[PDB]
Order: C-alpha cells, then structure tokens, then sequence
C-alpha cells in the first residue's frame, strides 16, 4: 500500500521559514525522483521542486530557486522542503508526488494527501487549456482540450503530455502519461489523443465520481508546467 | 523372452518409418531450389555493444516489442537493457547465480529464469512498489532447468537436465502436464508461432514435437550425431532447426517428417550454441564454440556471412519479432546488436 | 635531468 | 526388469501413434518453404536492409 | 668540435625517437586489446603515459645544445622545464607504486584481495600526480628567461640566497627521486623475491624452479636497469654542486652521456614492462 | 535530444554504480567446487567448514569470505554444465579411503574406490579445470586404522605389494591418485589426511587457497 504523509505546514509570518516534510512508506522510496507541486486556495498547480533518485539531480521552479531547498533522507524513507524568506503568494496546499522514470514508466503516478501552509498578510513553456469549466450529464461523452506554446513531439517519438484528474477535496490522479498512454487503474473510458501542439482528453459514457477539474501538463523540459484545469460540472 | 520380442519389433516398426520416409523422399529441397538467387553479401556491422555484466553470458531473450532485452549471466544479474538507447532498465538480483536460462514474457509483465538451482523463478516488472519481486519459484524439476519459454502470462514450458519437460500454471505454481520420453537432458526448446506445438531437443541426439493441450509427443526426428544444443521454429511453423554438437545445423520438416538440408564447412568442427531465422526465414544464423556466428541461407545451405565481434564462446543470440536486429551474447560477458 | 644550466 | 517391461510397451504404443501420421510429400513441404521466403523477403530487414533512416539502431 | 656535437645530437635523437616510438606503441596496446579491467594496466598505462611526456622534452634540450641559445621563448621555457620536472617525478613514483602494488600482490593476498582494485589503482595513480604537481608547479614558477653571456638562457633562478634555495632544490631531488626510490624498490623486491621462494608453486620439480628463475632474474634485471639509468646523473650533479670542475670537451660529452643515460630509462621501461610481460604475450 | 531520457540515463548509471560495487564483493570471494562420490565424507566436511541442485555454504577464516558449493543431487550429464565452474579458485576432492575394500553391488562394475579414481580422472583432466588447483581430502582414516588390521590392500589393489600399515597403504593411495594428474606443472594437489575430528583441515585449505591467490596474482601482476 503506497502512502505519502505530509507535513509541516502551518501558519507562518512573512519573512519566516518552515520546513516541510514527507513520509514515504509502502514502496522503494530510494529508486524514485521525487517532486514537490503546489495549489494555491483557488488557483492550479505549480511545480516546485525536484530531486532526482540518489540526489544526483536538483531542479527549481523560477518563483522559488534560491529560497526553497529539496532534500531526502533515504534511510527514513522522508523528503525535506527547506523554505526561507516566505513571502504571501507561497501560500498553497504542498503535494509530495513520487515519479520513476525508464522506458514505459509512468511518472507522476501517486500523490500524496498534502499539506496547508498559510503565510500571512518568457523560455518557459505555456500550457493553455482555453475552456475553464464544462457543464456535463452522466452518460454523454466530453471532449477536455489542451495546447502548448511549443511542440511536445520529441526527435524520439515521445510526445511528453500528461493528464491529471483532482476529484473535489481529493489529491490530483494520474490519467494519461505521454499523451496517450492509459494509466494503472484508470477505467478505459478515458483516452488521449492529439499530435505536436494540440491534444484532445476523451470520456466515454462519463459517470458521477468522474466530476472534477482536469489538468495537462507537458514534461519536455523543465521547468514543468500545467495548464489552469478544466472544470466538469454536473449540468 | 518376452523382453526379446519387444526389442525385435521396435526394429520393425523403425524399420517401417523409415521405409515411408524414403518412400516419399522423391527429391531433396537442394536440388528444388537451385534455380532461385543467392542471397550474396551479407555485411552485417555491430550497432551497439552492451556492457555492464562481470561473468558469462548464458541468455538472452528479445521483448515482443523489439525493443526491451533480457539476459542472464553467472554474476547473479538479471538485466533488462532498452537497446534503442543502451540504458539499463532493471538490474534484477537472482537468488541462485547459477543460471543457464531467461525468458521475456510477450506481454512484457513478466521474466523468468532458471538454471542449475532446478527452479524456474517468476519475476514480476510492474509491481505498485517500484521494484521487481519474484513472484513464483516453480520447483518440481529433478535435473538443471535448460530453458523456458512463456506461453502467456500465466503459463510457461520449461526444459530439464531430468529429461522431461513441463507445463506450469503460474498462478498456482503446479505441473500441469508433464513431457516424458526423451532419454537424455534436454537442452533446449522452441514453441511454435501458434503456441500449440513445441519442439525440444536433448541429449540423445533426437528432436521431438510435443502437442500442448493433449501433452504427448506427435513426431520424433533424428538425424544428427551428438548433442542437440539448440532449436527454433521455422516462421511458417512447418519446420525447425537443430543446433548440434556435431557442427551441423539439419533442418527438419514437420509435414515431410524428415531431414531436408545440412549447413556445415568442413573446416567449421565446433559446436553451435544457439539458432534462429530471420523474419522471412531465408537466413539462418547459429552461434559457434569457434567465437564466430555463422549466416546461413536457409534454401540454398551456402554461408551467407559471418559475425565475428567476441572473444570468447557465443552462448546465445536472437532476432527481434520485427527482423531489423540480432543480438548476439556471449561468454566475454558482452552482448552486441547487429543489422 | 640537468639539462638547461 | 520390472521398468525394462513397462517402459517397453510405452515405447510400442508411442511407436504406434507415430506410424500412423499422415504426411506429405518432400516436394510439397519443399516448395512451400520456397513460397514463404519469396512472399515474406521484401518484409525482411537482415535480407534487404533499410535506409538508415528507417534503421532504429542508426536514428 | 663538429664530431662531439653530432655524437652528442645522435644520442639525443636516439633516447628521444626510442621512447617515444617505444612508449606511444604500448599506449596504443594497452588502449586497444588489454583494457584497464587489471590494477596492473593502469599503472603501466599511467607509466607509458608519463614516460613519453618526459621523453618529448629531450628534442628541445638537443635543440639548446645545438645553438647553445633557447629561441623558443618564456612561455615555452615555463612550460618545458616544468614537464620536465612533473615527469622525472611522475614515472619514477609510478615504479615505486608498481614495486609496491606487486610486494603487496606476494606478501599480503588477503590485504591485496581488498587494496589491489582497478578503482584503488586509478585513485592512487591520480594521487601520485598530484604530488608530483606539488613541485612541477613550483618549478614553473621559478622558471624565467635570463640573458647569458652568449644570448639567452632557459633557466632556473633563486631568490638570495640564491646557493640555498639551489641546493635545497638539487638535495629534494636526489633525495626524493633518487634514495628513496631505490630503497623502496629494493626492499619491496627483495621481500617479494623471499616470500615467493618459499610457494609451493615454485619449489619443486625443475620447470617450477625455472619458473622461480625467471621471476627472480625480472626483478633483479628490473632494479638494476633502474640503478645503472639514474646513478650517474645524480653523482655528476652532485660533484658539480660539491666541487668546481674544470670545463671540457670531455666534460661536455660525458654530461650529456649522463644526461642521455638517465632518459635511457625512459627508453628501457615500455620495453622491459610491456614487452617482457606474460600478459601482454597474448 | 534527452528530454526525459536524461532521467532513464542517469537510472542506467545508478544502476550501473551498483553492478561495479557487487562486482567488487564478487572479486574477492574465494569460489570452492565440492566434489566426490556419495559418502566419501563430503558432508562431514560441510559440517567442519560450518559452526535442489547446487547446495551452498559460506564461512569466513583468517579474514577470507569462502564460499563452497557442493553439486550435490545433479542427476545430469556434468559435460552439460561442470563447464559454468570454470574460474573457481580451487577444487576440493573427498576421497574415502575406507572405502577400498566395499563389497561390489548386484550390478556393480567396479568397486567404490576405483570409481572414485575414475571421477578424479575426469575432474582433474577435464578442460575446464586446467589451471584449477586440487585440494584432497581423504577422509575416515580412523574407520581405515580399523579395516587395515582385518582386512588387506590388494582386495582394491591386486598388485600391491607392500604390507598393511597405515603408512604403507596411504603413501600408496596417495600416490595412486596424484599420478592421475596428466598436467602436474600446471597444475598441484594438496593432499591432507584429514578425519572426523581433525580440525586443522580448514587451516589447511587456507594454506593452499592462499597459494592459488598467489598464483593469480603473479599472473595478473605479469610476473606469471
């Protein structure tokens, strides 16, 4: 059973630091490139932060680089966010995500419950998703779209898009890897399509849990990006 | 005296088949193909060496997407290399060092290898946790396990040095049919496209089709003079080869039911390893004692070509499903890609 | 070696 | 001897079976085998090789 | 005159196409078919490597005795005498570290199980480069272009006073590249050969003592063609900084004889190590 | 180019960090084939070196990780796989020496111990094992002290023709097998005369792996 319990949060005055912190258990924590991704209250994701496994490897978001530093110590099986010089617009719901990566894996596949942080008072590539909400009935089809400023299509044939699922109140799910390639555990209603620039995420016969916000996003380069989601109302 | 009876009518009844065999042996395919091109050179040049094993090479096994290969050696490592890139996929520790085979599930779920332990360990590659687990040690064998082959992710034959082979249900981890009749270990397998026949050779000089549902043996062939060492299906299915001590390669029609063609040099006196075709079965490739592998043109029995690349033995090679590569492995502990 | 002077 | 005996009528009946198999003719299989190679030969990478455009271990 | 110049030209030419001829060709070899998978062939890869670096100095030493003048300016002065340096350091220690690495294979197997690794056998060589950097960059520091009687001289200066900082740098080097080598060496040889007299393996029917033979007369050929390479440079620098000698013709030449006699240890170490080894003969 | 196959290499060195560093455990071990006919005292010296094919066991001495394994049940063809030994450090061979005068079976051949001579032959001339050193433990010499007083040589060797002493008899044994040996310059025996409660055995096959390490290492070194 996969679990990834964080903590650490809190309220905290501008200027102060915290450290968060994430406890990993039910997997080989180690052989894992972690990945720190935030939500601010009514907003949509934002990477972090990345650690490669072994350390190797350290990406910072642009908003953050310089202020904020990712650590793990393997032996606990835990995954540090030393944050410094906190200002109000880093206040945000922190995700712990876990994500491997060798041919045909599926990165960005379990995230973990998350915690709340409350501060108190250009070469990037953009992700659009045009539509920002959709009123839908059980039982009929829906088409989500997504675009990106630049083609995702690589000299390798990978086409480096994914489709993430938050259902309200819940963390984010994995759906598609690379575009069109179904996720572990994710009923075959679901497909991806598109090609280069345009991509197109399809539900066949949608049912009741199915209601949430849907987001893109591309892994080309860092650092990650996603689009602001697109929301499923019921009718 | 009753001994002495049967012994003298085993004779007549082998006396018998062959007796239909010539029957029916009106020409040989040599001849029937004499008219048709030559294949002429074939140059083939090493794409990619796979470096990263520290003893002996015994196995290695193509995904069914071409792409993904296993192999096995003596220093305890099951490795899955993407050999687009070289990049190591998975590193897997065996529990008993002393394996002589692996196999490549054709979904891509599963490994399996085997050896001198007389166990054929499961390998699970896409668990939840991250890592890869045995998931089934089949035991039962009395003798090395020589080979492996799945059928499909719940079902695999195996080939053992107690002369018999085996269906195992995987889920359940018992012998559901057994393969009884060859008289010495067996070494190698080969299932058929279909996946309701296989061939297996064995130490007793003779190759055997066995019918997997029913688990009895349809057909025996002989021919060669030592040890059967290796064995592949013809594309089609209709026929097989044999690699075999003896440094001949003597292929075998199902339907004819006997010899069709011999591939040997006389200057060529080692043993071969390892066997496959190419995807339109025109070429014949076999990997030699003498270091080098053999291309063979599978109609005409002229050599085709060569691969000389290794220092040391050819243990095992193949050809992927789509035909644009062999990998060949060996005894120097290195594996190379070639087209 | 004890070249150059 | 009592496995001499019993191994003895195994090898009769399974000598038996074989016997009564129906088979074709050498010429028949032969020239199927022919007729394979020649309709499989242009699909056959190791026979004809490709550009090294279309060569995945070259891209 | 003419006749002591072109002897001593040919011998320059001779110790300097030999080793580089030499020593580039065991490069080539150890690169292409041994592979560095044994500790062995990294030391004698590094060995090569340093070997032929100081044997690339001798064409602008011939060249400076030809003119007697150094045309090649204050960079390359620099540069030349602090390889020069580096080398004379690089491959004297990297024939101690081989000493020892072998005294260690003989005396102590379980020790050398655990010390005698490829990875220990590159970090200890990266070592040795580092300590002979720790004098190759002070010489190039020290060394300027002075203006001689004649025109110009690539030469070593001191600062007052200039006769003890000389002679500390000329007692570092013979005490450094020299005794303690040759100590090491000997002792390190002289234990193998003594343990390895007493191995089952080599004290029984007369093919297994040949064997014993052979493995004794390398070590002692190995030390002596050291001893006999370096000896007389160091007593001839030592009795010019002891006593002024009287210059000569016959002065000239035998200075540079010893000069030349010195790099012929150059010459003779790709040869006795790469071409007399059993591995290599394969 | 490497957009996410930055993170697959980086996996592969990870990876490949760590078949070095397994390699290196590997290198040091000493690898040791038990052999000999059933009963000829093999498990006794398994339970000495100690507090489904091929049985293993480890156990650790003056500092060296020894690893032995005993091929044990293998009802197979040995040319078929006695060549995947091939580097082993040394072969020990158990050789019963009471076992000289075994009655012959229903069926038997030959008697117990001139099938043991026959294995050796195989083993100690066999390709595989050219440069492989020989260790042999003749074992059971206190049942031997009993048999000798009743029961004579020449029922195993009808041409000897020494006495019955202990002395005698195991100077001949020993000889007997050791001129098996075809490649005596290349390769050695160590021959102990070990027992049930003898304990300088272990110390003994040190000695002797000790020398074969020596061996490699003048190999390796190039003085060999």
């Amino acid at each position: 059973d996969v679990q990834l319990v964080e903590s650490g949060g809190g309220l905290v005055q501008p200027g102060g630091s915290r450290k968060l912190s994430c406890s990993a258990s039910g997997f080989a924590f180690s052989s894992f490139g972690m990945h720190w991704v935030r939500q601010a209250p009514e907003k949509g994701l934002e990477w972090v932060a990345y650690i490669s496994s072994g350390s190797g490897t350290i990406y910072y978001a642009d908003t953050v680089k310089g202020r904020f530093t990712i650590s793990r110590d393997d032996p606990k099986n835990t995954l540090f966010l030393q944050m410094t010089s906190l200002r109000s617009e880093d206040t945000a719901m922190y995700y712990c995500v876990r994500s491997i990566y060798y041919y045909g894996s599926s990165p960005f596949d379990f995230w973990g419950q998350g915690t709340t942080l409350t501060v108190s008072s250009g070469s990037d590539i953009v992700m659009t998703q045009a539509t920002s909400s959709v009123p839908v009935t059980p039982g009929e089809s829906v088409s989500i779209s997504c675009r990106s400023s630049k083609s995702l299509l690589h000299s390798n044939g990978n086409t480096y898009l994914y489709w993430f699922l938050q259902r309200p109140g819940q963390s984010p799910q994995l759906l598609i890897y690379r575009m069109s390639n179904l996720a572990s555990g994710v009923p075959d209603r679901f497909s991806g399509s598109g090609s280069g620039t345009a991509f197109t995420l399809t539900i066949s016969r949608l049912e009741a849990e199915d209601v949430g916000v849907y987001y893109c996003m591309q892994h080309l380069e860092y650092p990650l990006t996603f689009g602001a989601g697109t929301k499923l109302e019921l009718k | 005296s009753e001994l002495d009876q049967l012994r003298q009518e085993a004779e007549q009844l082998k006396n018998q088949i062959r007796d239909a065999r010539k029957a029916c042996a009106d020409a040989t395919l040599s001849q029937i193909t004499n008219n048709i091109d030559p294949v002429g050179r074939i140059q083939m040049r090493t794409r990619r060496t796979l470096r990263g094993h520290l003893a002996k090479i015994y196995a290695m096994h193509w995904g069914t997407d071409s792409r993904l290969l296993v192999s096995a050696s003596q220093d305890g490592k099951l490795i899955i290399w993407d050999s687009y890139t070289t990049n190591k996929v998975h590193a897997i520790p065996l529990r008993s060092s002393w394996v002589m085979t692996c196999a490549y599930a054709p979904s891509g779920n599963y490994v399996a290898c085997g050896g001198l332990d007389n166990i054929c360990s499961i390998y699970n590659l896409k668990t939840r946790e991250g890592n890869v687990r045995v998931s089934r040690e089949l035991a039962g064998h009395t003798g090395y396990l020589s080979c492996c082959r799945f059928l499909d992710d719940n079902q695999i034959v195996t080939s053992s040095g107690d002369t018999t082979c085996a269906l195992w249900d995987i889920e359940t981890g018992q012998q559901t049919t057994t393969f009884t009749g060859h008289t010495g270990d067996v070494m190698s397998l080969s299932l058929a496209p279909d996946t309701r026949l296989f061939v297996s050779g064995a130490c007793d000089a003779s190759a055997k089709l066995w019918d997997v549902r029913e688990g009895m043996c349809r057909q025996t062939f002989t021919g060669h003079e030592s040890d059967i060492n290796a064995i592949c299906f013809f594309p089609n299915g209709n026929a097989f080869a044999t690699g075999s001590d003896d440094a001949t390669c003597r292929l075998f029609d199902l339907r004819a039911d006997q010899e069709l063609m011999t591939y040997s040099h006389d200057n060529i006196i080692c043993g071969i390893t390892s066997v496959s075709f190419s995807k339109s079965g025109r070429l014949l490739l076999a990997g030699y004692d003498d270091f080098n592998c053999n291309v063979w043109d599978a109609l005409k029995a002229d050599r085709a070509g060569v691969l000389a690349g290794h220092d040391n033995r050819v243990s095992c090679l193949g050809v992927t499903d789509d035909g644009m590569a062999v990998a060949t492995g060996s005894w120097d502990s290195f594996l190379k890609i070639w087209n | 070696y004890x070249g150059f002077x | 001897n009592t496995a001499s005996i019993a191994q003895a009528r195994k090898l009769v009946e399974q000598l038996k079976m074989e016997a009564n198999i129906d088979r074709i003719k050498v010429s028949k299989a032969a020239a199927d085998l022919m007729a394979y190679c020649e309709a499989h030969a242009k699909e056959d990478p190791l026979l004809t090789p490709v550009p090294a455009s279309e060569n995945p271990f070259r891209e | 005159s003419m006749i002591t110049a072109i002897t001593i030209m040919a011998l320059y030419s001779i110790v300097c196409v030999v080793g580089l001829f030499g020593n580039f060709l065991v490069m080539y070899v150890i690169v292409r078919y041994t592979k560095m998978k044994t500790a062995t062939n990294i030391y004698i890869f590094n060995l090569a490597l340093a070997d032929a670096l100081a044997t690339s100095t001798l064409p602008f030493q011939s060249v400076n005795y030809l003119m007697g003048t150094w045309p090649f300016g204050t960079i390359l002065c620099k540069i030349v005498i602090s390889i020069d340096y580096y080398n004379m350091f690089t491959s004297i220690w990297t024939l101690c570290t081989m000493s020892v690495d072998r005294y260690i294979a003989v005396c102590h197997p379980v020790k050398a199980l655990d010390f005698r690794t490829p990875r220990n056998a590159k970090i200890i060589n990266v070592c040795n480069w580092i300590l002979s950097s720790a004098i190759g960059l002070p010489v190039m520091f020290m060394a300027t272009t002075k203006y001689r009687q004649g025109s110009i001289d690539c030469t070593l200066t001191f600062s007052h006073p200039t006769w003890y900082w000389e002679n500390l740098l000329k007692i570092c080097v013979f005490i450094f590249a020299f005794i303690m080598p040759v100590l090491i060496i000997t002792v390190c040889y002289g234990l193998m050969i003594l343990r390895l007299k007493s191995v089952r393996m080599l004290s029984g029917s007369k093919e297994k003592d040949r064997n014993l033979r052979r493995i004794t007369r390398m070590v002692l050929v190995v030390v002596a063609v050291f001893i006999v390479c370096w000896t007389p440079i160091h007593i001839y620098v030592i009795i010019k900084a002891l006593v002024t000698i009287p210059e000569t013709t016959f002065q000239t030449v035998s200075w540079h004889f010893c000069i030349a006699l010195g790099y012929t240890n150059s010459c003779l170490n790709p040869v006795l190590y790469a071409f007399l080894d059993e591995n290599f003969k394969r | 180019l490497s957009a996410e196959d930055k993170a697959a290499v980086e996996r592969s060195k990870m990876i490949d960090r760590n078949l070095r560093e397994d390699g290196e455990k590997a290198a040091k071990e000493v690898k040791l084939l038990l052999l000999g006919a059933g009963e000829s005292g093999k498990s006794t010296i398994v339970k000495q070196m100690k507090i489904t094919g091929i049985v293993e066991t480890h156990f650790t001495f003056k500092d060296l990780y020894f690893k032995m394994f005993d091929v044990g049940g293998q009802r197979s063809e040995r040319k078929k796989w006695i060549h995947c030994f091939e580097g082993v450090t040394a072969i020990i061979f158990c050789v019963a020496l009471s076992d000289y005068d075994l009655v012959l079976a229903e069926d038997e051949e030959m008697n117990r111990m001139h099938e043991s001579m026959k294995l050796f032959d195989s083993i100690c001339n066999n390709k595989w094992f050219t440069e492989t050193s020989i260790i042999l433990f003749l074992n059971k010499k206190d049942l031997f002290e009993e048999k000798i007083k009743r029961s004579p040589l020449t029922i195993c060797y009808p041409e000897y023709t020494g006495s019955n002493t202990y002395e005698e008899a195991a100077a001949y044994i020993q000889c007997q097998f050791e001129d098996l040996n075809r490649r005596k310059d290349t390769k050695e025996i160590y021959t102990h005369f070990t027992c049930a409660t003898d304990t300088k055995n272990v110390q003994f096959v040190f000695d002797a792996v000790t020398d074969v390490i020596i061996k490699n290492n003048l190999k390796e070194c190039g003085l060999y």
